[PDB]
RNA sequence: GCUUCGGGGAGGCGGCAAUAUCCUGUGAUCCGGAGAUUUCUGAAUGGGGAAACCCACUUACCAUAAGGUAGGUAUCUUGUACAAGAAGCGAACGAGGGGAAGUGAAACAUCUCAGUACCCUUAGGAAAAGACAUCAAAUGAGAUUCCCCAAGUAGCGGCGAGCGAACGGGGAGAAGCCGAUUAAUGCUAAUGUAGAAGAACAGCGUGGGAAAGCUGACCGUAGUAGGUGAUAGUCCUGUAUUCGAAACAUUAGCGUUAACAUAUUAAGUAGGGCGGGACACGAGAAAUCCUGUCUGAAGAUGGGGGGACCAUCCUCCAAGGCUAAAUACUCCUGACUGACCGAUAGUGAACCAGUACCGUGAGGGAAAGGCGAAAAGAACCCCUGUGAGGGGAG
RNA sequence: CCACUGUCGUUGAAAAGCCAGGGGAUGACUUGUGGAUAGGGGUGAAAGGCUAAUCAAACUCGGUGAUAGCUGGUUCUCCC
RNA sequence: GUGUCGUAAGGCAUGCUGGAGGUAUCACAAGAGCGAAUGCUGACGUGAGUAACGAUAAUGCGAGUGAAAAGCUCGCACGCCGGAAGAUCAAGGGUUCCAGUCCAACGUUAAUCGGGGCUGGGUGAGUCGACCCCUAAGGCGAGGCCGAAAGGCGUAGUCG
RNA sequence: GAAGUGGCAAAUACCAUGCUUCCAGGAAAAGCUUCUAAGGCUAUAAACGAAUCGUACCCUAAACCGA
């Protein structure tokens, strides 16, 4: 049946993207927590 | 400028589509620099192969693959070569 | 080999990095090409363009 | 840093202990020293190469505290110091008797 | 915001109170309303949000001596 | 990786990780100071955008073709369409604006948790506070902050659960002013960032190997350091000790320059009503402080306080602004330490770990160290598929 | 596009399917792409349905080592 | 492992293995003693060489290569799909595409074969698509309005 | 070294964004053609150019979503 995850990547990066991230005061704090903990991923 | 030019040819491409394509239309495969366009190649082949005069040049884009060694994932440069063609 | 580049015009020295950008090329052709043996002339040739060079930025500015 | 390449040595320590030679290699704390420490190395034969191969008899690398400088003069192992000459010039002198040579 | 430009009077905070002295978060506002000031020195109205005691002050005072404090601290 | 200034003196071109071409007393590699270069994204700032991309305009120069080189072009704030700033990120500590609930009360609503978690704003090496409109009531004291007592006292409290002072004493540090500001520059002094020298052991026996055994020496302002083929003051690196700086930060003293600031004694203020908040203090007999609302003085022949309130007495002058130290903390730099751990421990992470892996995402989150002293990592032969694996040899 | 009946499957080929039949099939239809509504909120031709295999209050992190008059467990030896 | 000693926890001695550390005595301090917590991590059992090997479209034989062939290559024949199980894309993926080479692991068996390992190669545009111009829904949004702060909304526009 | 032209049948594709009907009344903006406001254009040709990114392969699937 249809699953949960059917990709698109213009939604994706519309959604979690960097510029998605960096145009909101907690998406902000969400790049800053990733990177504090040195993750090699910030955004998808 | 004529300092650019000498960066944009990397190394002559040596495989059984380039020497089948010299053979038969005289068309030299190039390695290119990853910036350089149609007429920066066209006007650097002309300039460094003296007395040859280009018709057209047809370029692309080729990704390098993911050749893992060791415990690691690696993967190879990507890199732009150029069919150039001379004059017969 | 800095001492003999160091008492060279700017006029002459632009002239002279020219020749080893063009240099530059022909060991890139003939390292792919297999015609290369000495596979240290292009290490050699890399560093006296980035002297020059940094000799150019020393006469354009003082 | 003590022992340079080519000075004769004396090894003070190990299976050569007593046997001299001279000094082919100094890397940071080891020293390889040609004549003694010698090791059988079965060198796999290669053609890519032109090195052929066989039961090779090789002098390796022991640990540099375990060599001394031999003195030139008493023939004995002595240890090495500098003297800052007024001249201007940086030479090792033996700590026994105290010369320039070596 | 919901601040006096002359007074500097801006919500306050504090406790609803009821008889069995349960207590609720609640705030005092000021009491802030729109008035054209005559200004005499500029022959022009000028229009404040202010609240009732800065009214006052203006009465006191004189928009003039207000006006001039306004411009100072800033916003004008 | 380029240049220069210093150090250093024989090897070197980072690791896995070797090989090749080579470099190096015409001083390499390497270490320290300064400089130059510094693609694109990102505050990202020429416009846009699905970050590492797309599209521009403009000035000057060059080229003649379909371009190049060097700039300029975001927004806001402060000054005369022009200059100077700001932005964003990053530990904890500070100040400030908002502010729970689990829980406890053996239920639960007042209360507690707790002004805590969290959210938000913003600074400095600290911050805040700070010189009496303060206490005290003794023979008076004399700013602020922090520590030990006072004291789990006095109080507050469905007077329950709990909350919980102050006066004053002993200390640390002390300072009072009306610019105790900020930023540059130049001298003077001291550090810091590379370094250099640095003593003194032999013989014999065992042993793969000596540092351990036996005998006899030596240095010590250096004897409990790390290594070295087993346990070394005398083998190495070190240690005690004595010292170097061309260059550039840093700290302090003097001088100069330019930015800002420089009150003159304080009215919508003190006080009051109403509703709240803070005080250890829950309206209580509730003083004192704060203020959303409504009001509102006296103004030195005066006013505030001394815990309802009045009188007397004592004390002090709000409605101007500042002020070092003692205090709080650790992303960090150095030196040193540990009756701290030793690979299921200690950081999640000793290892290519915030990785693999899981999740749309926020986020969650592993496992995994050790040949040997030295690769001397087993030439060659044999079985097998030129495999795996083994047996010889070494 | 659905999901009415049955067998099968139930450590499945499948964390909802297959097979044999079944319903709608020009419409209040089905479907692609992009966008909007966010947690006591949303959305709901209404089943407390659905809101990422999670729903009478999502998920993640934090308060937090919530509390647990309850259940389990509680590690050497001998003497009184 | 063995012997021996003590009421016990346990001590001592010693053979082999091991190859670089240990610690009397007396004090002192504890991450101080494990069989259970449907405890936690790792390893390994039993079930058991059992169930199963994933659509009942289907295979047979001859050569080749190979250490080895039911499964690979070639050939003849047979069977299945054929509004697909054939072709072109978009989405998504990212080298899986082609050749040579290898068969440890992966492939639910074998494998000489492979979407597996390794080494090379391969994607050529004025006309196809993107980019570009334009706009929809919907975003962001000089100034503007509103709001303790954070922010919410919104015009011109600017994206989409 | 060959042929390569006649009949018939015939799409859901094209004419057709047409036509006829009905109500539930059917995007926007730009490219493009014309008009002017403040203040070069049209024909003829000749030469030269049209950048950059994608392009392999699967895609009713063993390559995507389902470990």
């Amino acid at each position: 049946m249809k699953r949960t995850f059917q990709p698109s990547v213009i939604k994706r990066k519309r959604t979690h993207g960097f510029r998605a991230r960096m145009a909101t005061k907690k998406g902000r704090q969400v790049l800053a927590r990733r990177r504090a903990k040195g993750r090699h991923r910030l955004t998808v | 400028n004529n300092a650019r030019l000498y960066q944009v040819l990397r190394g002559p491409v040596f495989s059984e589509k380039s020497q089948m394509l010299g053979d038969s239309l005289g068309v030299q495969v190039f390695k290119i620099d990853s910036k350089a366009t149609k007429l920066e190649v066209k006007k650097a082949v002309e300039l460094m192969f003296e007395g040859v005069e280009v018709l057209k040049v047809n370029t692309l884009n080729v990704k390098g693959k993911t050749k893992r060694f060791g415990k690691n994932i690696g993967r190879r440069n990507d890199y732009k070569k150029a069919y150039v063609t001379l004059k017969a | 080999k800095i001492s003999e580049l160091r008492d060279k015009s700017l006029e002459e020295l632009t002239q002279l990095l020219d020749e080893k950008q063009l240099d530059a090329f022909r060991i890139r052709m003939a390292k792919a090409t297999g015609q290369l043996g000495n596979t240290h002339e292009v290490r050699v040739n890399r560093r006296a363009i980035a002297q020059l060079q940094t000799l150019i930025n020393e006469k354009q500015r003082g | 840093s003590k022992l340079r390449k080519g000075d004769t040595v004396i090894v003070i320590a190990g299976k050569d202990k007593g046997k001299q030679g001279t000094v082919q290699a100094v890397k940071n704390d080891r020293i390889k020293v040609e004549g003694i420490n010698i090791v059988t190395k079965h060198q796999k034969p290669n053609q890519a190469t032109g090195v052929e191969g066989g039961i090779l008899k090789q002098e390796a690398f022991l640990h540099i505290s375990n060599v001394a400088i031999l003195n030139a003069q008493t023939q004995k192992a002595d240890r090495i110091t500098y003297q800052f000459g007024e001249d201007g010039k940086k030479q090792r002198v033996y700590r026994s008797n105290g010369e320039v040579v070596a | 915001s919901r601040v006096c430009q002359v007074t500097g009077k801006r919500p306050m905070v504090g406790n609803n109170v009821s008889h069995a002295n349960n207590k609720t978060r609640r705030r005092f506002l000021p009491n802030l309303h729109h008035h054209r000031f005559w200004v005499e020195s500029e022959n022009r109205f000028v229009r404040l949000r202010i609240s009732t005691k800065g009214m006052r002050i203006i009465d006191k005072l004189g928009i003039d001596k207000v006006l001039v404090d306004l411009r100072a601290q800033g916003q004008k």
